[PDB]
RNA sequence: UUUGCUCCACACAAUAUAGAUGGAUACGAAUAAGGCGUCCUUGUGGCGUCGCUGAACCAUAGCAGGCUAGCAACGGUGCACUUGGCGGAAAGGCCUUGGGUGCUUGCUGGCGAAUUGCAAUGUCAUUUUGCGUGGGGAUAAAUCAUUUGUAUACGACUUAGA
RNA sequence: GCAGUCAAGCGUUCAUAGCGACAUUGCUUUUUGAUUCUUCGAUGUCGGCUCUUCCUAUCAUACCGAAGCAGAAUUCGGUAAGCGUUGGAUUGUUCACCCACUAAUAGGGAGUGAGCUGGGUUACCCUACUGAU
RNA sequence: CUAUCUAGCGAAACCACAGCCAAGGGGGCUUGGCAGAAUCAGCGGGGA
RNA sequence: AAGCUCGUAUCAGUUUUAUGAGGUAAAGCGAAAACUUUAAAUAUGUAAGAAGUCGGACAUUUGAAUGAAGAGCUUUUAGUGGGCCAUUUUUGGUAAGCAGAACUGGCGAUGCGGGAUGAACCGAACGUAGAGUUAAGGUGCCGGAAUACACGCUCAUCAGACACCACAAAAGGUGUUAGUUCAUCUAGACAGCCGGACGGUGGCCAUGGAAGUCGGAAUCCGCUAAGGAGUGUGUAACAACUCACCGGCCGAAUGAACUA
RNA sequence: GGCCAGCAUCAGUUUUGGUGGCAGGAUAAAUCCAUAGGAAUGUAGCUUGCCUCGGUAAGUAUUAUAGCCUGUG
């Protein structure tokens, strides 16, 4: 399609592309990790936060928590029984379906399986999920929290964001003087319904981490046993 | 005109203390003999220090094709001096014979580049046995399984000026 | 590069039916029917079975095949416009002068009548096309809703309507008033 | 469109450049750097009293002209086409300074245009140097140098001259 | 009307032919579609079939087309009538009723042709006009002159005039 | 303009053998909204009134876009030439003018080599046209 | 008053042919647009 | 035009061979292209024979091709004395046009076919006639000839039918076809939708306010799959959002630059 | 015994068709016969899924219940 193409936007940004060098680098690095460490944990983490991961890593430096692209992690693990760094790894290469994410430890199993049940944070809806609260927005001045705190101390929402509210969020938002107002109350959602993406975004815009965060795990392997373990704990 | 492929060798003349030089060979496309010869001398004067007067021709042989009706994928490396500096090109054909492929090439170069026979050079023909190392696509789509396609809007070429029928194509 | 055969798929659901003689279409479903001529476009249609229909071109230039993808999306828009039906929502905002907006029927004409625009005396009528219905918003201030099957009719009517209040010779940054679209949804809600 | 394009080409170039990684004295400091080529023009009522020729080209005239009377004169030097000044550039430091002519020693294609003072290309010229004020051996002051003109005065009334150095 | 105009009959004359010499043989819309037939639930339906040239369909033997005999059929065709419709885009034709009148190569007989002399366009069609022949039909306006004056260079134009 | 700065490329090689685009620095007759009777010796012709018609590159008029365009008014820019584009005073060198009005008082061709201004070197044949038989 | 028309008288200048237009051809030929007998009065734009 | 020697002979706007008054060095090997060292080409001269060869000796295969057996000596006569264009070479140059020479060909005295028409173009040996075949140019109709066959590209909101390099001209253009060189990839390319896109850090002056983005200059390390002393919207700052960068769903080839 | 024409057979010139016999090339190349080997846009057959219960999907499989390519003769 030689002409009448799209022009892709050119910039002068600083960061450059990785390519296959980092891919094969991380591949051989996990293969270095394999014989070094002893306890192996496959981690499904769909909603992830950079400070949470850094918090976990600076919690456990004797551990190593690695994330990267899926199929190369499957590659470095070995997908067949025929090709694998060590044995009894293809079967657990099958199950690791989600956003994974992996850990190399030498510590106890018990401490970690109770750790990640003890470890819980507050995060957002991340839709195709539930959010354990409903929100009616009152027919008054709108605020950054959306009716959470008393009306004296909440700050009204900025007049920049309102056309986004009219366009994305489907909501009638009418502008008296410099704060923002509405004319009817707006319920965003209910309990027990899978939250939509606009619903997730409005609770994001309010800045409400109303959803619990806890990581689940599916399985565990030990090198010295050279055996696979299956554990669904959330 | 309608083309042929020829085999030529030149045996540049015996001089004393260098008799029988090295029998430089070419495969050359043209419609007839003497045109073929002249192109051998033209390429040869380009490629090394010869003149026709200092050279002589061994034989002319029409190269027939071994298995003509085998459908073949050909790929041709060529040069041409168009108005600019000279430049290279590769093209790919599904066709029956080497000679017919270059026929189609000469006309297509004439279309798309206003390219003359005189200022074309062939480097080389090659034939591709295995599929899927052809670089181009417009031949590649003619290689699929269970292939069917139509002749839409077929029109019939009458001699008469009148028709009484309100014609149609079909479909 | 003179692609030899190009093709797309369109998905008929269980409820809706479609009748295609030569390049004419009728599409019938629960909300109703529509029709469309496509004689200007020079393609081929084929059923395989009854949940999927194939459009196609042979010996396509770029223009021909870009038209193919277009015609698919047009027919899909009709399909949506029967099974869901389309629904376009506007608001009519003023700083000083409230619009008086009304619906009238002149010999069956279904004109849409606006007054008090910017303190004018002028009446402006806008026609309504066939196949589209109006409603002023109940229990929502300063809002009007349109619904129909023909998406093209709906959008053309509302685009006309905001094209009427193109206030002229005056600084748009000040005269924020006008009649505009809130959003483009379907009728249903649920599905 | 060509201009904005080339500027965006400079932008990518300078981005990549970022991404990959004069012995003068003091008082000169603080400066910013016949049967042909003749039409017989018959004048009067009875067109036999031609007697006349016209200069249609630039010339420097000197300070004192003492213009001769009307009846004895043959050649007509008009008033406007009289350059006292010319831009002289310096080859070193490329500085353009707008300075006067003092004289014209050399004019190509004739010895007549030398004395007339035509300022065409090839004409070497006696140029003042007063504001530059170089100190030479002995501590003298320079008043005249040689310059070579580099542009036709007819096509532009500016007169660019390279100072012979 | 020394019977002038006109409708129709046949005798001859001229008079020419931008060029007959079996037939201008009727749907429309589309062509990345249709037609024809059939069936149904009558629709953008199904089912079969067709195009791929009019290189066809119709018409077509008789002395340039005769005289006659029949057989089979009550069908076809021509002529002049006559009933009733249809069509206004420049219709100026197309249907259709009745009978009369012939011919019928649907099939079998009989007579003739010659000599235009081995071929010579071998003439057969239509446009126009006039004279004659004999049965009908109907009986004008315009102009000039005059005069007017809404018009008027003279013409022209517009008015009146038994 | 000329001398530079990058050099995209070119020179089959050389970048300073050599070309070299777009940009950009260099003063260019008085740097602080201080400011020259530069229309002064050109013997050279060019300067002017009614009427057609054309072009548009629009001065207004119509519609539009952008402009800090609050409005009114106004500047730029687009389509567009259907229509329209005033009345006076003026010469030893008017030079480019002032006066006012007007919505505005835009620009050029084919024009009088037939009437007029300077310090000044057979229109009787036919043609077409307009009227007329 | 002529111009105009009529009754009568009655020239000259000038004249290769004569004439419809645009583009082209470094009045007529080429290509095109139209042209319907014969003509009157004004016309001043042209006239090897 | 006339004689007289004859067609013995004569020569020829010609090739071949040999040769200079000179190298173009396109060959540097012939001193570390330095070097006349000479592949040649740029063409005049000369000749290819009794007019010759070493007093005396030697005839036409008696000294290359090719063509014309019409040429030569002396005498005598009519008309005529300038010029535009093109090409080749080469000097001077100009913004550019070009100016000057030398050779050659056309026109001039000359018609015909085609070029729509025509001083310069293309073809072409002029008695009258017939028949045939063709040149240059052309074949939709005017107009005699294929609405031939066939591969491709083109669709202009005033294309082109051009003679061509040639002047606007180097380039613009999200029209279009074919190429070249590079890059990516089922160990998941491109489009997209979803998440992250961090901490020291609100880095230094700078300010009323400057928190990655009023703005000057700096370019760090930390964890890192990846996340800049920080593209762009942004509020008075802050905040929020977006890329550039990774990663999840999809599964398929795609993209930068350049030429034509 | 003048004018116009026609038919046949002959000659010169010439246009346009039919048809036969020969020579050459790589003593055509090819097709075609046999033979060996190879591979897929993988034919039979085998495995799994759907199931509209036979068509896909992915594997298998080098002729089998199709065939192809190449080499030699």
């Amino acid at each position: 399609m030689p002409r009448s193409k799209r022009s892709k936007l050119v910039t002068l940004a600083q960061t450059d592309k990785k390519g296959r060098e980092n891919k094969e680098r991380i591949f051989d690095e996990v293969r270095e990790a394999l014989d070094t460490y002893r306890y192996v944990w496959v981690l499904h983490l769909d909603d992830v936060r950079t400070p949470v991961l850094q918090e976990i890593r600076t919690s456990w430096a004797g551990s190593k928590l690695i994330m990267g692209k899926r199929k190369v992690l499957q590659k470095a693990l070995g997908e067949k029984r025929e090709e694998e760094y060590k044995e009894n790894l293809y079967q657990l290469s099958k199950l690791c379906s989600g956003v994974t994410g992996l850990l190399f430890t030498d510590e106890d199993v018990n401490t970690v399986k109770e750790y990640f049940k003890s470890y819980v944070r507050s995060d957002y809806s991340r839709p195709n999920t539930k959010a354990p609260l409903t929100f009616t927005i009152p027919e008054g001045i709108v605020y950054s929290r959306g009716g959470q705190i008393p009306a004296e101390e909440d700050v009204p929402m900025i007049h920049s964001l309102e056309p986004t509210m009219r366009n994305k969020f489907e909501i009638p938002t009418k502008i008296k003087a410099g704060k923002i107002t509405i004319d009817s109350p707006y319920l965003v959602c209910t309990e027990g319904e899978k939250l939509d993406v606009r619903q997730a975004l409005i609770l994001k815009q309010f800045g409400i981490a109303a959803s619990e965060f806890k990581v689940k795990v599916s399985a565990y392997y030990d090198n010295d046993s050279s055996t696979v373990e299956s554990t669904n704990i959330n | 005109a309608h083309f042929k492929e020829y085999q030529v060798i030149g045996r540049r003349l015996p001089t004393e203390s260098v008799p029988e030089p090295k029998l430089f060979r070419m495969r050359i496309f043209a419609s007839n003999e003497v045109i073929a010869k002249s192109r051998y001398w033209y390429f040869l004067q380009k490629l090394h220090k010869v003149k026709k007067a200092s050279g002589e021709i061994v034989s002319i042989n029409q190269i027939n094709e071994a298995h003509p009706t085998k459908v073949k994928n050909f790929g041709v490396w060529v040069r041409y001096d168009s108005r600019s500096g000279t430049h290279n090109m590769y093209k790919e054909i599904r066709d029956v014979s080497r000679v017919a492929a270059v026929e189609t090439l000469y006309q297509d170069m004439a279309a798309r580049h206003r390219a003359r026979f005189r200022s074309i050079h062939i480097l080389k023909v090659a034939e591709i046995e295995k599929t899927a190392d052809v670089k181009r696509q417009y031949v590649k789509q003619f290689l699929t399984k269970d292939l069917k396609f139509p002749l839409p809007h077929r029109v019939q070429k009458s001699t008469k000026t009148f028709s009484y029928k309100r014609p149609s194509t079909f479909y | 590069m003179k692609y030899i055969q190009t093709e797309q798929q369109i998905e008929v659901p269980e409820g809706v039916t479609v009748s295609i003689k030569s390049r004419i279409v009728k599409v019938v479903g629960p909300r109703g029917t529509l029709t469309k001529n496509l004689k200007h476009i020079d393609v081929t249609f084929t059923k395989v079975n009854n949940q999927l229909i194939k459009v196609a071109v042979h010996n396509g230039g770029r223009k021909h095949v870009a038209a193919l993808r277009t015609v698919k999306s047009l027919v899909d828009n009709m399909i949506t416009g029967v099974t869901k039906g389309y629904k376009y929502k506007m608001r009519y905002v003023y700083a000083h002068f409230p619009i008086n907006v009304n619906i009238v029927e002149k010999d069956g004409a279904k004109f849409i009548e606006v007054r008090n625009f910017l303190g004018d005396k002028k009446i402006r009528n806008v026609p309504v096309r066939d196949g589209v219905t109006i409603e002023f918003s109940t229990n929502v201030k300063d809002e009007i809703v349109l619904s129909g099957n023909s998406v093209e009719d709906v959008s053309q009517n509302a685009a006309d309507l905001q094209q009427i209040c193109r206030v002229r010779n005056k600084d748009i940054r000040k005269f924020l008033d006008g009649i505009y679209v809130s959003h483009k949804g379907f009728i249903t809600e649920d599905l | 469109r060509y201009a904005e394009k080339v500027s965006m080409r400079k932008k990518i170039k300078a981005h990549e450049q970022s991404k990959v990684k004069d012995a003068l004295p003091t008082y000169l400091l603080d400066r910013e750097q016949e049967e042909e080529m003749f039409k017989v023009i018959k004048t009067g009522k009875s067109r036999s009293k031609s007697w006349k020729r016209m200069i249609t080209k630039h010339t420097f005239v000197g300070e004192g002209f003492t213009r001769r009377p009307v009846k004895m004169e043959r050649i007509i030097r008009p008033s406007a086409l009289r350059q006292k000044k010319a831009n002289v550039t310096h080859p070193e430091l490329g500085v353009t300074v707008f300075l006067p002519i003092l004289a014209v020693k050399k004019n190509p294609q004739s010895p007549m245009y030398t004395q007339l003072g035509v300022l065409t290309k090839g004409t070497i010229i006696e140029v003042n140097v007063s504001e530059l004020g170089m100190v030479t051996a002995g501590g003298k002051v320079v008043w005249g140098k040689y310059a070579q003109v580099t542009n036709e005065p007819d096509r532009d009334g500016c007169v660019n001259a390279v100072l012979l150095v």
